[PDB]
Formats: structure tokens, C-alpha cells, sequence
């Protein structure tokens, strides 16, 4: 099929600012290139088609242009309801592919996180299983690492982690990881360490605990 | 007026076909491709298949490898049979029209979408979360959770002091087990003068289970 890149995957912005999305086909396809937009819970919705012409009831603050293999969406006076994920697409020939995506976010100052460590519950380990929880609260840009230690023993393959939205307000983001292990594991070492990387960081933090500390 | 929308099971066992219906309302099945979408998480927007008017011309993407049937049932309604379904077949999954014509907005676009459903491919069944407490070890600022392990299907939602408390929190998006169950942490920050001059409860609603818990976090003490 064509393969349609757009650029960026996401870009931050504020409020009244001018923005920019590409798009790229591998293969020319005239004027036939769509763009929609998207929000968390929320399907396409057909914004432009024939690379310029803007959908019914579309505000005239966006503007789609270009032609060929080289596309580009403006969003002029980025309004709150503007922060979203843009997808272009080209009709020429079926499938009618689509991009990748560029979500816009908000521009927010670089906040490194505050980091917190939880061990597993009395109440869970009545049970045969232990989590363990890092939380990387209120950080900015979202790009993140978390490495988990215990008895310095690096663990790979038995974390999982998520990330929220960013928040309304702060522009931030946050992310708790979980480490599983089981009950028998975790009674048997002491030491459980948390190590966070982050642009905000001049190096790493790590927030750590004994087993049993109050 | 004319309206789609998507219908049908929410959750298909692997190796099982998956099937689904999209209800054109307002308008009926007419001259313009019936399309089948969809967006698995993480992925872009892909084409299905389509089918041209009422029993017309389909064309299917081979991208999901000759497994698509696409057909016009009613007047009203058209399907989508998708046969031997893996875990990367999870998707949202919409239905929309092709707008064929040059007099109207949309030409040569998906002018036209349902809301879209969300089909997962699991052979887990519906089971309610227990839920932990979140308390660090004893700057300001305290940090207290609810973990709410071990349920399925999606979703869990999680208030925190029945409403009353919405500054600080964080409830993340759930990550999947390898035992086929769902996990999912819920924060707050508050001030830590706040630790003694407050009780704090996350109230865990699993609809699918209607299992709800209110569960008191308190936090640890050196004393």
C-alpha cells in the first residue's frame, strides 16, 4: 500500500500559537489526502478532504494544503479543544491508508518528578503476591525511565508500567511502574530500589526502602 | 441525518470469528462504500474492507490476510466477519460511509463514522479486583494509592473520598497481566499536614462485575 509518515508524533504548543503538521505519502496522490482528528474516547472526525477543503462546520482557523507526496495541516489560534491527535490519509488508491498520527500536547516548563516508593500491603501479601509501586509524579517533557533493584539484583521482564494524560492545568505528567513478585520472593531480600531517569535530572534519583521499615 | 453505528460482542476468544453490525439510521444502504475501520492501540487507523450499495462490488485490505467477509444484510444494517482472530486483532473497530460524490463536502473521505466499539480478543473471563492500599515508608507533600489488582474486562473507575477530592489525583491507564487480568494504580498527593487532619478512601466501581469497594488508605507512622 502507500505508505503515509507524518511528522512529528507529537509536538507541544500553547494556547493562540500556530502549528504545523506534515504529512508524506511514499507515493504521489494529487490533491486526494484527508486529514481527522481524534481525542481519548473519541472517534475520527473528517476535518479536511481534497488537501484543502475544510469539512462542514470546521473552524477556518485550520488550513490544510499540498499536493503530490507533501502535505501539511496549520491549526492557526490553538484553542483548548485543539490539544488532540491528527491523522492524515490518502484516497487515491484503496486501502486508503492512513498516517501514524501527531498528537498535539501542551507546552509546559521541564519539570523533573517527585518520586515515591510503596511497598506490597500487609493485607496483599495474605495472598501469595507482592506488588511493589514507583510513582513518578508531576514531570515534564514525558520521556522517562524506571529501573528496578532488589538485593541489587536488576529486574527485567517483571515490571509493567502507564502514564497519564497530561494534566489540564500543570502540563505535567506522571507514572506509576508495579514490580510483581511473588510472596516468598519478596520476604526472602531486603533491599527495594526505584531508579528514575529524567531530563529534569542532572543525574539519577533513586527512592528506595528496607522490607518491614515504618 | 444519516447516522452509523457499530453493534455486537465486545470480547471474541482467539481462533474464534469475530462479528460485528453497522446500523445505518436516518438514510438507509445506498450508493456509497460501507466501510469497516479500525484502530488497534498504539497502531494507526486501518482499512478493513468495503462493500458497494446493496449487495455490490467489495474490496478487502490484504493486510488482514483474506479473513474479512463483508455483507449487506437489511436494508439498513451491513456486517463485518473477521475469521481466525489473534491479540492483534484488539481494536477499536468503526464503521463509515466513502463519500463518492463531487457536490458534497467529503469527496473521497470517510465523511461519515459510528462512535466505534471496542473489541478485544481475551480468553480471560469477568472476575471483580481486589484492592490494596498505597503507603510509602513515613518535603511537604504526601503521596497515598489504591492498587486494584486482578479484574477483567476493562474498565475500573476509581473517586477518591466519594467526589470531594479531585486536586492531586492520578488514576492510570491499566496494563495487562500475563494472566489474562487487569491492574491499576490510583494516587493522590495531598499535604502531608493534612496526614492527621483528614481520612482518605479510594471508591472502586468494576461495572462489568458490580463490584464496588471503598477501601481507607492510612498512612505509616515511625511512632
Amino acid at each position: 500500500d502507500i505508505q503515509m509518515t507524518q511528522s512529528p508524533s507529537s509536538l507541544s504548543a500553547s494556547v493562540g500559537d500556530t502549528v504545523t503538521i506534515t504529512c508524506q505519502a511514499r507515493h504521489a496522490v494529487g490533491k486526494n489526502l484527508n486529514w481527522y482528528q481524534q481525542k481519548p474516547g473519541r472517534g475520527p472526525q473528517l476535518l479536511i478532504y481534497m488537501a484543502s477543503s475544510r469539512h462542514s462546520g470546521v473552524p477556518s482557523r485550520f488550513r490544510g494544503s499540498g499536493s503530490g507526496r507533501e502535505f501539511t495541516l496549520t491549526i492557526n489560534n490553538l484553542q483548548p479543544e485543539d490539544f488532540a491527535t491528527y491523522s492524515c490519509q490518502q484516497g487515491y488508491t484503496y486501502p486508503w491508508t492512513f498516517g501514524q498520527g501527531t498528537k498535539v500536547e501542551m507546552k509546559g516548563a521541564v519539570a523533573a518528578p517527585s518520586v515515591f516508593i510503596f511497598p506490597p500491603s500487609d493485607e496483599q501479601l495474605k495472598s501469595g503476591t507482592a506488588s511493589v509501586v514507583c510513582l513518578l509524579n508531576n514531570f515534564y517533557p514525558r520521556e522517562a525511565k524506571v529501573q528496578w533493584k532488589v538485593d541489587n539484583a536488576l529486574q527485567s521482564g517483571n515490571s509493567q508500567e502507564s502514564v497519564t494524560e497530561q494534566d489540564s492545568k500543570d502540563s505535567t505528567y506522571s507514572l506509576s511502574s508495579t514490580l510483581t513478585l511473588s510472596k516468598a520472593d519478596y520476604e526472602k531480600h531486603k533491599v527495594y530500589a526505584c531508579e528514575v531517569t529524567h531530563q529534569g535530572l542532572r543525574s539519577p534519583v533513586t527512592k528506595s526502602f528496607n522490607r518491614g521499615e515504618c | 441525518q444519516v447516522q452509523l453505528q457499530e453493534s455486537g460482542p465486545g470480547l471474541v476468544k482467539p481462533s474464534e470469528t469475530l462479528s460485528l453490525t453497522c446500523t445505518v439510521s436516518g438514510g438507509s444502504i445506498d450508493d456509497y462504500f460501507w466501510n469497516w475501520v479500525r484502530q488497534p492501540p498504539g497502531k494507526p487507523l486501518e482499512c478493513i474492507g468495503y462493500i458497494f450499495g446493496r449487495g455490490g462490488g467489495t474490496k478487502y485490505n490484504p493486510s488482514l490476510d483474506n479473513r474479512v467477509t463483508i455483507s449487506t444484510d437489511t436494508p439498513n444494517q451491513f456486517s463485518l466477519k473477521l475469521r481466525s482472530v489473534t491479540v492483534a486483532d484488539t481494536a477499536i473497530y468503526y464503521c463509515a460511509r466513502w463519500n463518492l460524490y463531487d457536490d458534497d463536502f467529503g469527496y473521497n473521505s470517510f465523511a461519515v463514522w459510528g462512535r466505534g466499539v471496542l473489541v478485544t480478543v481475551s480468553s480471560a473471563s469477568t472476575k471483580g479486583p481486589s484492592v490494596f492500599p498505597l503507603a510509602p515508608s513515613s518535603g511537604g507533600t504526601a503521596a497515598l494509592g489504591c492498587l486494584v489488582k486482578d479484574y477483567f474486562p476493562e474498565p475500573v473507575t476509581v473517586s477518591w473520598n466519594s467526589g470531594a477530592l479531585t486536586s492531586g489525583v492520578h488514576t492510570f491507564p491499566a496494563v495487562l497481566q500475563s494472566s489474562g487480568l487487569y491492574s491499576l494504580s490510583s494516587v493522590v498527593t495531598v499535604p502531608s499536614s493534612s496526614l492527621g487532619t483528614q481520612t482518605y478512601i479510594c471508591n472502586v466501581n468494576h461495572k462489568p462485575s458490580n463490584t464496588k469497594v471503598d477501601k481507607k488508605v492510612e498512612p505509616k507512622s515511625c511512632d
